[PDB]
């Protein structure tokens, strides 16, 4: 993560407008629902089986939330992510065993939910600079394995 | 696979976006040179500046090879089999590429159309944009 000033202005710019609420439900939703592998991980949820019932299961928003909040957290430090995921990295890892390469893709789906709910703003300029912070969580994240 | 549900999620959309297809293969490109810098490497005789008639000439071509697709869902290796040989045998492209071409596709779409970017609508057209690269792809297979 380099992130130029620009880039961070037009970051932080549009995440003032997230329903953070909203998002991680729509984002991790939608996780289960275009990768159905990733459903073994919560087998604990409940059901899942429907695209309409993960749209509508509880303990799925209200991770979504949790989730979203510590993307918050990596969105104060930029500079330290490596620091302030390395003990989310660690239970990903050990006692989770999650591939990285589904971090990716969590965060592209989120990419996705954002693009949705922004419409136009969402501009070429704009998902560049998400695509980075993105990147950066994932490898954050991923380290535990490096 | 690809089933009826699919198709049609596919088809509706294809459907709703019609004339605009060819904007949106234009800004997809766009999306992806810019957040993946690595693709802009195949375009070097390319004008990849942001507005540029290199970039959106193509975006249509790219997108009307889609609409071509959309058509022939039964028979997506016949119908791209002279594109298959394109970018396999011609431009040597990594298969990787592809992943990103098709999230930028996607975006464009949930940029656009919001209300029909419904999640079982982004997973059939996931898909799709990732049978259509298995077809380009598959000659190294
Ligand atoms: C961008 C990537 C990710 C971020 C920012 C992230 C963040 C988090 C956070 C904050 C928690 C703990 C919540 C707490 O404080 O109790 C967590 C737990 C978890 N994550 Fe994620 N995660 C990521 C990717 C993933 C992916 C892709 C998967 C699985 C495919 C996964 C599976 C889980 C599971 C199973 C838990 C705990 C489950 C439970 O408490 O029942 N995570 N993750
Ligand atoms: C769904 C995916 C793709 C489709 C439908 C597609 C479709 C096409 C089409 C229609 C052409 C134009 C054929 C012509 O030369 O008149 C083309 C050429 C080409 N494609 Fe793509 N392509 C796709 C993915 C890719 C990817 C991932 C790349 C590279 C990252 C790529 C790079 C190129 C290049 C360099 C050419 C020739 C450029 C030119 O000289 O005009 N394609 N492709």
């Amino acid at each position: 993560v380099h992130l130029t000033a620009e880039e961070k202005s037009l970051v932080s710019g549009l995440w003032g407008k997230v329903n953070v609420d909203e998002v991680g439900g729509e984002a991790l939703g939608r996780l289960l629902i275009v990768y159905p592998w990733t459903q073994r991980f919560f087998d604990s949820f409940g059901d899942l089986s429907t695209p309409d019932a993960v749209m509508s299961n509880a303990k799925v928003k209200a991770h979504g939330k949790k989730v979203l909040n510590s993307f918050s957290d990596g969105l104060k430090n930029l500079d330290n992510l490596k620091g302030t995921f390395a003990k989310l990295s660690e239970l990903h890892c050990d006692k989770l065993h999650v591939d990285p390469e589904n971090f990716k893709l969590l965060g592209n789906v989120l990419v996705c939910v954002l693009a949705h709910h922004f419409g136009k703003e969402f501009t070429p300029q704009v998902q560049a600079a998400y695509q980075k912070v993105v990147a950066g969580v994932a490898n954050a994240l991923a380290h535990k394995y490096h | 696979v690809l089933s009826p549900a699919d198709k049609t999620n596919i088809k509706s959309t294809w459907d709703k976006i019609g004339g605009h297809a060819g904007d949106y293969g234009g800004e997809a490109l766009d999306r992806t040179f810019q957040s993946f810098p690595t693709t802009k490497t195949y375009f070097p005789h390319f004008d990849l500046s942001p507005g540029s008639a290199q970039v959106k000439a193509h975006g249509k071509k790219v997108a009307d090879a889609l609409t071509t697709a959309v058509a022939h869902l039964d028979d997506l290796p016949g119908a791209l089999s002279a594109l298959s040989d394109l970018h396999a045998y011609k431009l040597r492209v990594d298969p990787v590429n592809f992943k990103l071409l098709s999230h930028c596709l996607l975006v464009t779409l949930a940029c656009h159309h919001p209300t029909e970017f419904t999640p079982a609508v982004h997973a059939s057209l996931d898909k799709f944009f990732a049978a259509v690269s298995t077809v380009l792809t598959s000659k190294y297979r």
